[PDB]
Formats: structure tokens, C-alpha cells, sequence
């Protein structure tokens, strides 16, 4: 239980969630498009991954989890939903997250919004959200999600756990625009390629 | 986490009991009740109510109470029964950070 | 805004035509025949393509442009038209043009034209062009383009944007022979294959 | 930029406002009025009027002015609303470079 | 009699058998998952083989011995069977064995068990248990079994041969569940691919 | 390596010897009998029998003795002949490890 | 005009021809029997090809071309026409030309002419034959050929010119036997494989 | 470069000026007349005339002159038209190399 | 006749037979198991092949033969049949040998026998064999065999020959069980693959 | 080496000729005679007669000598033609090494 | 005339022939057996050619030829025929020729036969003659033979000539046996593979 | 280089005219006559006439000359015309070496 196993591949999985809603125009999925990279030796787990126009950069301060792999799909309205999976859950503390979106192709800028979110759905984590560029206009985040990850349930060899306690959910948003809670749902055309 | 029951055709009640640890005031936020079906059902936008997006079903039959912070919904039927949301969005200069979330699942007489 | 993405390729891209005509005799499109060179470091753009017997040199002074693609095809009475895709615009200062055009095959020479073209169709922006050789007799550029750049609508995977406002349009042209305005027009049996 | 209307079988007038800051003649300038199909309609050379390439249905219908420097064409039709435009060419020694452009549609009564 | 051959790889066979029920889930063979290591250098047999999600590690002392090959299978509950078949037998001592099982996936932990195993079957040898993790729930280990070791009986080349003398048989067995007797049987949907 | 035969219906006796010779007690160790298809026959929990898993076959049949640590099985069958294994666990605060194990397999008149 | 492209391949050829009757015995052509190098760097053009049975090294004066192209056939009564393709013609000077004829098979030799031929046709230009060897009967050279190069008109992608001007085309003649005029004559069997 | 007419089954003269800037002989040069389909018509070796090659048809029709350099063919016909070549040799002990050539179309009326 | 050719490979062979009675198990012929080397640097003719289960080494002394080739075959009741192909007899004078015999499988073991065989058939050769382990029952050994040596008569390419006179052939003979005389007949089930 | 020629169903003797340069015993060699079949004929183990292998029709038919070291075989038969061996060997202690042995061929009447 | 062409391969080719009649067996020609190897830079042409069972080694003193091909074939009666093709000839002179034949398979050897042969067909040239080894019984030489050397006449593309001016053939014969004369015949189930 | 030509039925002679340059013997030197077909004629054998090898057609016919070295062959016939090969060999102690060759051609009336 102490300690995360530190292999190259893990066949177990796990499950945690988030939306972008850029402004600029994607169509459908590419099918090999994303690249990510993963590290842990700090005792932070981070994850980097560059997808169809942006990099999204994702820290978990005193984690006991090392960000096993990832997925990336295009829904409706110009949405980018990212699937990460991680190792194990060993303790149950409300991590604290750290996103950084830089937009890589056609909004490229500067620093817009360092702000903090609070969710205050439990009230005792908090994200740092920093965004480079204009491409974003909603940003949520669901960490422990309890809906069903497993897509094309399952993949040949992996397996696949999920939270089913309430209690560890987490809920984080962000949008520029006018009221665009639920910035888009799993189940749809997303194809759900996997990422890497 | 809040589970609510009513009568065959009672009145139902949908309160979210936001904290308010930073002492804000409703004129710097904006409140949203929402289905399953993710169909809104009231908004409170700075403090004055708008009725801009509710659909026609869930037209009138709703009423927002201050101090209580429930909203009070009337004429239940046998297919209201469901999941609604209490999204509570802080209306920085910047953007709009959600700031607090409570679900609740209500069902009527089977 | 502020930043272009300085990547590898893009798929997103822009318009900007020219045409040349030619004496000496060119058939049909080859399908591979051009090869072109793109560089940004100066804080000019630049784009240097050698086609079927002549290389053209391109340069945009303040520009905040990359040429990302470009497109060559050979239409009726040997006129050369070349398409280039930049990355995006950011604003509208009507950039000055450099334009330098080398006879490589079968009129090779040395300097015969140094002069440069007004534009007067708004009068703000003054593009130079030099001629080596004998292998030339009209040159028209078209500056945010108003037609339809989007040839076989779409590329597999590019997006293709262009300018719709009339006031920012800039049209330089330069012949020898009498009275060649109009050298050829886009929709025809023009093949229009990738430039590189 | 140019929207030109006339009434039904009215005149139409074509003109291009040239600024000339230079202050140029009509000595060393030649002036090509052309529709969306690429048929001429005038041309100016060195300051002779010549009809060496105009449709024949273009033929007589036009005049040019010379201090206005506007081009009208009489007996209009249904079928000639279209895009005009006003191309002005410098004759240097070495070679001609466009000095000008304007464009102008026009329409008639439907 | 005196010298075992140390060759590259060998015909003949012999048998010894173990079985270890773990708590997270395994469906099936995957034919290729595992990997094995030998060793004879000191004088002291020893193969470390890592498998589906757990690393065993096998010393026989003043064995005589060197592990020819091995064959891991997963059959139902949960029960991993490794077979490991020696070069062959001169004498007969009763040899000790130390045998360390380490949770690489899922479990990973810490030492949870140091003990050792009487064996009173015929109360002349001790096998040392080390135990690293909470992937354990059975520890089944038969040296010298007489049941059918030879699988699709046989491998295309080699030789197979078992104990048929009853007075040699050992018996190692630790449990941390209720009754958990007889972990599991041979002949089942086990698959048992050759490990390498 | 102990064969037990028995007259036609004759009565059964399994023993298994457990030599102790840690001289332990009955009140820390777990017997259990099992035939050749792996149902159980009897089980000495720290002192005190249980009946928790035994097949309705074997139910009552058996009876198990202190000082002779020997198994009484009675109303023998055609059927009733195989393999019987006599497991004893001690069961230590951390885990049961299998302290001892006696096999003997038991045939009637045929 | 004044300077010639310089490149690796040329889509734009020329002409002018020679015929050399040899006395040993030529089948048919070999496609790919040929091999020539050419040259320019030292302001005249010079040409060296290795063929059948003899090496051919002519050299062009003052010339500004540098030869594209060669192709070489074998007709009746063993001959060798050879056809030489240049650059294209920038002035009328009527060049000399210098043409050495090396034996490499079957009839080697030390030099047996090194006369000077007047072509007084024009009476402007001189041709210095030096032939090693004897396996040669008639030597044709005709400068800015008037007949039809194009052979199996045209090549995939090349395109071909020929001087239509009669006061250009020049000949020069050389024969050891009996009046051997005309030495042979283009269309024939002749196959006509590109020399290189 | 030299077109010569002739009427209706009129005279023929082919001429060829050799302009002899050397100052050479008719002993140690030879002269060849051929038209398109390479058949000799005259040749004169070392000065004397030879008949060894010429087709019938041209046998006797042709005469060689010594001043004018010039070749008189009689009895034109239809089909006679078509270029004809001078090709003037000169036989070195070594071989012979071509020092004059010169082309000559000729019709008849048509 | 004084030199013999010392080449790479010879299609000349001759004869001389030997098998070789073990005790465990051998099924049938494997059609490449064998490996041979050979040397003659030394005046002393020396093959060592390794097969199945043992390594055969023998030497002739004072030879003028090298063995150009080998076979090797599985028969019944274990038993192991060399064939050796030498280059070619120059002269009669009944060579000794020395044979050694080592168990590198399934009964390795330390030195065994090292006496020596009369072989008094005629009584002029003596053959030494030395046996390292216990894998060997019988040792039969006939020189200048007089039997059908051409297995598969013949192969592909080589040419076979075999002494015709009896007074050259010679047979050793060593058994440990009881009457082993004749371990086996030639023309059976065995294969017979060539031995390299 | 040795022919040996009996006439029909005559007597036939296969001798051997074993110099036994060693002056050895019979006690410490055995003696086989063995046809082209593999079928023993007679063993004379360390001194005694064995008849533990022979096959049948071999029975009593032989008979063995000690001075003559030869093996006298009786009722000749048209198919008993065929070669014996007289194969030796001496029993050591650790094994048996053969140390003599002599080829016949025996035909009868045809 | 006065220079060979000194090339890598040649299409003109010339005749001279021999035979060699061995007494140990070979059957038939093997399509690639045998290699050869060619000199001149000494000045005397030198070819050795290594076939079925010996090497051969020719000399020609004095020559102006170096040999461009040879072939080789088996016939009745352990005959080996090798035909040599040289570049020309440009003089008649009557070379002499040196022959060494080794056996290299079979019955090797040191020299046997070091004496020379007189040719007094028109006794002028003389053959030394060198034999190492017993694998010869039959020796004939044909120098510039005027029988039918074209073998499958002829090759793709090599251009084979002979002699036809009975003075220059040359034949020099050596014989062991008794009435050799005429040791084989050209046309024959002679294969004739080329040699190299 | 010889070639002979006889009347029908005439005598035939085969001459070779071995120049003999070291004044050797008949007693160290063979001779044979073969025709195109490889048949043999005729063998003096070191000084003596051998017939071991010639063909029966050929049998009698043939004479041999000691001085003239020339031999005789009698009854032509119409189909005995071809090429007869004149071959002198050394029996030297090693080996027989080949020291002269003539070949002559004969035909007969046709
Ligand atoms: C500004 C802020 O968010 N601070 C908290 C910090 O007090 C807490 O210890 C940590 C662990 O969850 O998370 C973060
Ligand atoms: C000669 C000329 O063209 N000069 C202009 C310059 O005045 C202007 O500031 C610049 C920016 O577009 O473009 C250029
Ligand atoms: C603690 C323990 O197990 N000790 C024994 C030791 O006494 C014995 O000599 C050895 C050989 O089997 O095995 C072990
Ligand atoms: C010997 C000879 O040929 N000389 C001429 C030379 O007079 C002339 O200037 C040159 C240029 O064509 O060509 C050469
Ligand atoms: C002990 C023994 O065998 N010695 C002989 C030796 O006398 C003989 O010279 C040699 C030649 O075969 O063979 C061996
Ligand atoms: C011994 C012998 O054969 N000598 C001759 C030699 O006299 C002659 O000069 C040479 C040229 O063919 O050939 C050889
Ligand atoms: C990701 O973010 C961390 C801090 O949140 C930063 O240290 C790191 O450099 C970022 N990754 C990249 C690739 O810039
Ligand atoms: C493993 O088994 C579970 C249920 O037993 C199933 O849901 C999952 O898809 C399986 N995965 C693989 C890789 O076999
Ligand atoms: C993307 O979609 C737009 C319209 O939705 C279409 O015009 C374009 O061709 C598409 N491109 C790709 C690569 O799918
Ligand atoms: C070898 O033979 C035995 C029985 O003779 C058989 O059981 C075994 O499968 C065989 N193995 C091979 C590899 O031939
Ligand atoms: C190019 O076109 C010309 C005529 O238009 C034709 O003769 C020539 O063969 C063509 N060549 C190629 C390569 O298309
Ligand atoms: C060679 O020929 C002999 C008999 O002519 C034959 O026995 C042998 O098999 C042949 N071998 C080959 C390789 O042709
Ligand atoms: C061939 O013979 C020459 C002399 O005749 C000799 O010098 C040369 O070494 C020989 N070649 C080989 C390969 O031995
Ligand atoms: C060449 O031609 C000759 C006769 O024309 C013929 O005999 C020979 O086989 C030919 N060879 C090739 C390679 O074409």
C-alpha cells in the first residue's frame, strides 16, 4: 500500500476528467493525434500533453499516483474532453491540481487568467488554473469522476476502476462566455482515441 | 446527498444551504437550477430573476426565496422525478468561477 | 494574439495569390515538380520556391506571418500561378511585399527590372520586385485574396480561411506585353498541386 | 465600394475618381474599363481613344470625358448589371505598371 | 552422476510446483507475460521469474539443481500456478527453499511476513517465506509432486519426468483467508504457457 | 503410506498422528479432514467443533476424539472409498500455516 | 540571356549530330550501353561519352551551351549515329568543334589522324578529328541538324527545339573508303536509347 | 539557298560555285551530284569522268562542265523535281575530306 | 597420393561407422541437432561432434586422412549411430584411434573408464576409449566398413567409396550389460541426416 | 577367411582359432556363435554351458569342444547356409571387451 | 592494331582449346563450378582456372592477347574440356604456352611430369607441360582450333570468332595409356557452362 | 595441306613425311592412320605391324613402307573419300608425347 509500483506500462487503471471548450474550430478525432508525457520523481505527479491545438499541463501535489495513461476526443461546439487514468488510490485527502492550457496553434499569446478556483463542493481542495492564449472558453474539471469511464468497455488488456463514494468527487469550472455549465457529455460521437 | 420525498402530487422543495463563508452578496453572483436533462429551471443573475432560457414546462411554477436560498416548485407529477443541480457562479470582471455545487434527487408517490 | 505558434506544420492556413507569365513553354501541372523554403527568424517573413523554371522570393516586412504552404499550377498561354497559406493575421497594417523573381531555365540573365509597384487601389502599401532574366511577361499579386482559395475543397485534414473585407485587398501588377490585365483566372483546368 | 442605380433603361455612369497625386497627363497613361466576363469596354492610350478590341454590342455605347474622367454608357439593360472596373496603367519605357484600380456595380430595375 | 551438464538449454525435465492466490483480479493467460531468470553460480539454485502482477524469487540451497524452465497459468478465483522443472535428481536431502514474492502492480507495499514454514509433512525440510505487499491471500508449494506435471502432454521436444516415490513429496502451505485448503486443481481451463 | 481396510459396513477410523512435537495445544490449532473431491468432514476450531461446511452426507457420521486425535466415520458405503487428508493449521495472529498433514486412503468389501 | 542556368537536369534541349561508320561489327542497341560525362567549367563544353565499341570526346569552343543530353543508335552496315542535346543558343558565332575518337575494343591503336576539317560549306568553322585506332571507315558531324531530332517524338517530359535557320547548319566529312556520302540516314530501325 | 525554274520539259543546270580559295585542281578533287534518294548522277575523279554508279534513268542525260563547275541535266520530266547536292572531295593519300557542299532545289511547271 | 588436398569441402568420402548404446531417452532423429568440427594441423586426424545427449571426440594417429564429413541416427532401444566420412586411403597399416565419449546430458558425471581395446581380429590396432558419466551401455566401433555405407544412395552431389577387402577392416568392441553383441543393424528406421 | 564346403546333410564344424596369446582361462571368458540372423547358437559363460537364449531350433544340435575350441554342429539342412561368428569376450570386473573374433561360411549340397 | 584495350569485360571474343582426361570419376557438369582468374600485366598472359578437380595454369609468352572468358564441360570417360577465349590477334608468331594442371581433389601429389612438347605439325612452338599429381592419363592442346567453338551459338550478347588458315592451328598431346589419340569430341552431351 | 585425288578404283597412297629431325628409330616410335570417323587403319608398333585394334573393313587392305613412310591402301571406293590423320608418338619410359601430324584429304570419280 505504501508504495506505487513504478513500472514502465500498467495493465490498472483508474479515472479523472476534464473539458475544454476553445473557441477555434476542430471537426472530429484524429486517431493518433495527442502526445503525452508523464513524471513523478518530485513527489508531485505531473502530465503533459500536447493534443489537436493546445498543451495541457496537469500537476498533483502529494499525490501517491503516477498518471498511467490518458485519452483525448472532440465533441460537439469545439470541445476537448481529456480522460486520465493514474495508478491507485492509497489515501483519501483531496489532492490539490495545478492546470496550465497553453495554446499552441492559431490563438497563440501571452498569459490571460491566473486565477484560483475554490470548489466549494467539499470545500478543501484547490486548482490553479494559468491560461496562455484567447482558445478557451469553458474549463471544468472532474476529479474522481462517477460515471462511466470505460469506453469501448474496455480496452484488449487493460483494466478499468472508478470512485463510487460520493464524497471524493470534486468539481471544478471556469467559462468566459454566458452560462455554459455542462460544457458537453461522454456518451456522444467522441471517439475516445487513446492518447499517446 | 440530499434525498427529498413528497406526497402524490405534494409540493417540492429544492434548497442547497450555500455557506457563504466570504460573506458575498447577491448582486456579485448568479444561481442556477438544473435537471438531469441538463434543462434549466431558474436563474438568479446578480439579484433580479431572469427568465431568458427556462423551458415552457418549468415556466411559472417555480418561485426563489432570499434568506432560505430554496427554490420551491409546484404541480409535481410522476415523471418529475430526477436529479437537480445548485450551481453557484462568482461574476468576476475576468470570467465566472463556479464556487459552489449540491445535488439533490427527488421522487413522488409510486 | 501577441505570439504566432512556431511549430513544425500547420493546419491552419490563410491566402495570398500571384501570377506569372512566362514566354518560354510550360504543358501541364508535373505533381511534385516545386520545392519551397520557408523562414520567420528575421522578423520578416520569407518564402523562397523553386517551380518549374523559375524561383520565386518572397518577403513580408513586419509581418507576424509564417508562409505555411503554398500551391503552384500552370494554366493557358504559360502563366504560373503560385497560392500561399500563411499561419493567421493579427492586424491590419497593410504589410509592404518584396518580390524577386530568377529565370533558372532557358532565359537565365542578369537584372532587368528593379522597380517597384504603387498599389494604388488603396495607396498605402508599395511592393518591390526584381526580375533576373528574360523569362517573364506579366506579374499580378493579389493581397488577401476575395475569391474561392479553398481548391477541391478541402485539403484531407487543412483548414483553409480567407479574407472577406474588401477594404483590406491589395492588387500589384506589372506587363510588358500590351494590355495582358487579368493573366488568367483560378477555376479552369489549373491542377493545383501541393507545394512541396 | 462604388453602388450605382439607375431607373429602367436609364443611363449609367462609370467613374473611378483617380487621386493623381503626381499630377500626371493623359499623355503617358492608358485607362481600360472591363466587366466580370473580361470584355473591354474603352481604352484611353496616350490620349487617343481607341477601338481596337471592344465587343461589337460594347461599340458606340460608350463615351469618355476628359476632366471628369468618367465613362458613360447609354441603353442600358436587364441583362448588364455587373461588376466594372476602372484599371489606369503608367507606359514607361520599360514597362507598364498599374497606377490605379476601382471597381462599380450596377444594377437595373427588376 | 556427480556434475550437472551447465548447458544452454535443456530436453530434460523433472517438476516442482506453487501456487499463490492473490486478492486483485487476472482474467486469463496472455501467452508471453512472463519472463524468467536462472541462476547456479554459488552453488545454489535460484530462479526469479515476474509475471502477471507479482516477482517470485526461488533459492534452493545445496540443491544439485539448476531451473531448467518454467510454465505460469491463471485459473479461476484469482490463483496463480508457476511449475518450474529442474535439470534432475542425484540425491535425495530434502533441500531447503527460501521463496520472496514481491507485488510489483496494484499492491505494492513493504515486508509483511518473514516467517518460515515448517513442513511437518515429513518435518526435514523449512521453506522461508518473504513476503513484500498485500497481494497474497494463499501460498501453496508442493516440491516433488506426483500429480500429471506434463501439460498437452508433451512440449513438441522435450522430456518430462516426476517423482513417483511418495516419501519425498514436500508440502508448504500459509494462509491468510479462512480455509483456503487446496488453492486450486491442475487439469482446468488452465492454459499454462511456457514462461519465456 | 496407511492403508485401513474395513469389513462389509464396517466401522471407519482415520487417524493421522500428529507427533507435536512442539507440545502444543488444541486451543491455538484447526484440524480439518477432507476427501479426494475436497468436502470437508469435520472441522476443530481452537478447541470447539463446527459444522459449518459439512455436506448433509457427512453430517453426524463423524466424531472427533482428543487424546486418540483419531476420526470416527461409521455407516460405510460401496461408494465411500478414496482419499482422506488430515491439515492442521496453527493460527497465529497473522496468518494459518500448515503445521502438519497425513494421508490415508480407505477401501471396502467389493 | 547572357548566362546559363547551371543545373543538375534540363527539361529544354537542342540539337546536332554525327554519324561514325565503323569496320568491326555492331549488332543492335543495348539500351543502357552508353555513358557520358559532360563538362563546362572551363568555358568550353566539352562532352565524353563511352559507348558499343569507342569513346567519343568532342569540345565545343566558345561555345555557352553546355550539353544536356546525348543518345546514341546502331543502324545498318555498322554505324553509329550519336545525337547530342545542349542548353539552347544565346548568339550566331558558328563555334569549332575538336572530336576524338578512342578505340576501346577490338581494334585499339595509337593516333592515326589528326588533320583539321575546313567544312567550307560556310567556310567559318573548323573541326580538328584525331582518331585512335582503326575502327572507323566514315565520320559525319552535322552542326544545328535541320532533320528531325525528335525521336519517338517526344520524350516523357523533355521538350526539344532544332534550328530552322539554313545558314547555321554546318558539315563535316572524313571517309578512308570509296565515296561513303550520306552514311546513313535517321528513321531506321534505328532504336535510339537515351545515353545515360 | 538556290532555287532554280525551268519551263515545261525545258534545260536544267545545276551549279554549285565552288570558289577554290586554295587554287586546287580537278587531279586531285572529286565531284559528286546526288538527289534525295542518294542515286549518283555524275562523278569525276582526278578529273576523268566515271560512270560505275549512276542509275540508268540518269545515264547519258547528265554532262560535266570544266570552267562553269556546273552540271547541264536534259530531258526534264514530272517527277524530277527535288534537291540535289554538290559534294566536292579531296583525296589525301590518307582519306579524303569533304571541302565544299551546297544544295539545290529544282521544279518543272506544274 | 603423398599430399592430401586440405580443402574446404570435399564431394570424395569414404568410410568408417561407430554406435553408441545409452541409457536414456532418445525418440527419433531431430535432422540438425548435431554439430562437428574437425582438425588435421597436428599430423593426427581429430573430429569432435556434439549430438543429442553426449560429445564424441576421436583421433587417428598418423592418418593421412581428415574427416571430410558425418552423420548421425536414432534407432530403437537408444541407440546412436556415426557415420564419418574421411578424404581418401593412401596406404594400409591399420591406424590406432583414441575415442572419447562425454555425458553432457541427463548423466554428466566424472571418469569412468579409461582402459583400452585389443581388437584382435587381426590383432595389430589398439583402440583407447575413455568415458566420461554414465550415459553409455554398449560401444561398438568398425573401421573400414565393409557394408552399405550410401544412405539415401546418394546424396545430392558427393561421391561415396568403401574398402572392399577384408583384411583392412577392424571392430572394437564394449559392453556392461549382458550380450550386447551386434547394438544394432544399419538399414532401419534411422534417418540418417547429415551431421553439420 | 574360412570356407568351409560338407556334403549333403553332412556334419559341419565351425572352429575359430584363438591364439590366446595371453595363455588365458575359460573361467574368465564367455564364447557366442552367432549366425546372420543375430540368433545365438551357444554360450560358454566362464566355463559352463548357458542355454538361455538360444533359439529353439538350435537346441541340442551343438556341441562344444575345449581343446579344439570348436563348435560342431549337426543335421545340416539346404537353408542353414549362411556365416557364424565366434565372438569373445573377457569379463572384467568393471565390463566385457571383445578380444577375439572369427568369420565363417558354411554351404551345403545344391 | 598495336594496343589491346586492357577493359573489364568483353563482347569480341577468339579460340583455343584443350583437353584433360583423369582417371577418378565425374558425372556431369554442375552449372557454376568452376572460377577463374586472368593476368597480364607481366606481359605474358597468364589465366588459372580451378574446376572439378584440378587447376589449371596457361602461360603464353610473348602474346598481345589476355584471356576474356573460358568454359568448361565433362564428357564420356572422365573427360574435362576447357575452351579459352582471348580479346584478337594481331600477329602470327606461333607463341609458346605454358600448362601446369595440379590435383587439388583426390589424388593429390607432387610432381610427376616436368618435360616439354615438340609440336612438329609445323615445329615451331613448344609446350612445357607440368603435372602434379596422378589425376591425368589423356593431355591435349589445340592452339587456335578451326572446329565449331560456338556453343549454343552464341552466348546473348558476346561476339565469338575462330581461325580459318589451317597454318596456325597448333597440337600438342601427351598420353599415359595406350592409343589415346582423339581423347573426346566437341559436340556431345558437353554441357558447357560458362566459367566463371 | 595434301591433297590426293585418284582415278575410280584407283590405288591409294597416304603419305605424311615425317621430317625425323633427330635421326631417330623405328623401334622407339608408334604410328597411327585414322580417318574422320576415329576408326583405326593401321599400328607399327616399335618396328613390328600390329593389327589389335583395326576395323574389319579396313583389315588386309592396308601396306606399310619402311623407307618411304608411306602407306597403302587398295580397293577405293566411292564412299572411302574423307580425311586420314598421320600420328607419331614417342614411347618414351614415362609417357607417349605426340611429335608429328599430317593430314590428307582423298576423294575418289564422282
Ligand atoms: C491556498 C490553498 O488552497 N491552500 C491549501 C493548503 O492550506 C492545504 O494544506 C493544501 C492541501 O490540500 O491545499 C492547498
Ligand atoms: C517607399 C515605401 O514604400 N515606404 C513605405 C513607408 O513609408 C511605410 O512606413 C512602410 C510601412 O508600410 O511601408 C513602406
Ligand atoms: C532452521 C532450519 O531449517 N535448519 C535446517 C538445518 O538444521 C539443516 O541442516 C538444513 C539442511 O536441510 O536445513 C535447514
Ligand atoms: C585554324 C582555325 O580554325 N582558326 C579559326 C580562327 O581563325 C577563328 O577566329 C576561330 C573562331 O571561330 O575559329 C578557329
Ligand atoms: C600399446 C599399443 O597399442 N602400441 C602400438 C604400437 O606398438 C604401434 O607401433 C602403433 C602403430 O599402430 O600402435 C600402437
Ligand atoms: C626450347 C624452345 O622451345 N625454344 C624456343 C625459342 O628458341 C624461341 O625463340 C621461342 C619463340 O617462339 O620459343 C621457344
Ligand atoms: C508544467 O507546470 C509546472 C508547474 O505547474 C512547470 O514547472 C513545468 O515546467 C510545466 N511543464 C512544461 C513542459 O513547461
Ligand atoms: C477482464 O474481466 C472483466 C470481468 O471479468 C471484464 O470486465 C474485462 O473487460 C476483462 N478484461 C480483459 C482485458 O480481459
Ligand atoms: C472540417 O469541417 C469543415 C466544415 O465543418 C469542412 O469545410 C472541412 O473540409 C473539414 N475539414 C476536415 C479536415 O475535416
Ligand atoms: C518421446 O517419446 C515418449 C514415449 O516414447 C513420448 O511420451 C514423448 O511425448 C516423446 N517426446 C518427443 C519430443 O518426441
Ligand atoms: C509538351 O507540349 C508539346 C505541344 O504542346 C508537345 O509536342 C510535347 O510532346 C509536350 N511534352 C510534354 C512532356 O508534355
Ligand atoms: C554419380 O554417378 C554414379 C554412377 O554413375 C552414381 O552412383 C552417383 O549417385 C552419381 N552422383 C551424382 C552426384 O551424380
Ligand atoms: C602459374 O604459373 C606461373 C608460372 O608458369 C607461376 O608463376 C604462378 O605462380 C602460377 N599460378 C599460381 C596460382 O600458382
Ligand atoms: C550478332 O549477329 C550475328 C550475325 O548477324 C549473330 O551470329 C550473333 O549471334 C549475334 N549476336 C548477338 C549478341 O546479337
Amino acid at each position: 500500500t505504501i508504495c506505487p509500483p513504478r513500472q514502465d506500462y500498467r495493465y490498472w487503471y483508474f479515472a479523472a476528467e476534464l473539458t475544454i471548450g476553445v473557441n477555434y474550430d476542430i471537426n472530429s478525432t484524429i486517431m493518433g493525434e495527442c502526445h503525452m508525457s508523464e513524471s513523478y520523481i518530485d513527489r508531485n505527479a505531473n502530465i503533459v500533453l500536447t493534443g489537436y491545438g493546445l498543451e495541457i499541463n496537469m500537476t498533483i501535489m502529494d499525490t501517491d499516483q503516477r498518471f498511467v495513461a490518458a485519452a483525448e476526443g472532440v465533441g460537439k461546439d469545439n470541445k476537448l474532453s481529456v480522460l486520465l487514468f493514474t495508478t491507485q488510490r492509497l489515501d483519501k485527502v483531496h489532492h490539490n491540481i495545478s492546470v496550465t492550457i497553453t495554446c499552441m496553434e492559431m490563438n497563440c499569446g501571452t498569459t490571460k487568467y491566473d486565477s484560483d478556483l475554490p470548489e466549494s463542493i467539499h470545500h478543501k481542495s484547490s486548482c490553479d488554473i494559468t491560461i496562455n492564449g484567447s482558445c478557451v472558453t469553458c474549463v471544468n474539471l472532474e476529479t474522481d469522476p462517477t460515471k462511466i469511464n470505460p469506453h469501448y468497455l474496455h480496452p484488449k488488456d487493460k483494466y478499468l476502476y472508478r470512485n463510487s463514494e460520493y464524497g471524493m468527487r470534486g468539481s471544478y469550472g471556469v467559462t468566459f462566455m454566458d452560462e455554459l455549465n455542462q460544457c458537453f457529455l461522454d456518451i456522444k460521437e467522441v471517439s475516445y482515441d487513446i492518447c499517446y | 446527498m440530499l434525498k427529498i420525498q413528497a406526497y402524490f402530487n405534494e409540493t417540492a422543495d429544492l434548497p442547497c444551504q450555500f455557506a457563504n463563508s466570504q460573506n458575498q452578496s447577491l448582486s456579485e453572483l448568479v444561481v442556477f437550477w438544473q435537471d438531469q436533462e441538463n434543462l434549466v429551471l431558474n436563474e438568479v443573475y446578480l439579484g433580479k430573476e431572469k427568465f431568458d432560457s427556462v423551458h415552457s414546462k418549468y415556466m411559472g411554477r417555480t418561485s426563489f426565496d432570499s434568506d432560505s436560498w430554496t427554490l420551491r416548485l409546484h404541480n409535481l407529477q410522476i415523471k418529475d422525478k430526477g436529479l437537480y443541480q445548485c450551481i453557484i457562479h462568482h461574476k468576476k470582471p475576468t470570467g465566472m468561477i463556479r464556487i459552489h455545487q449540491m445535488n439533490s434527487e427527488l421522487s413522488v408517490l409510486a
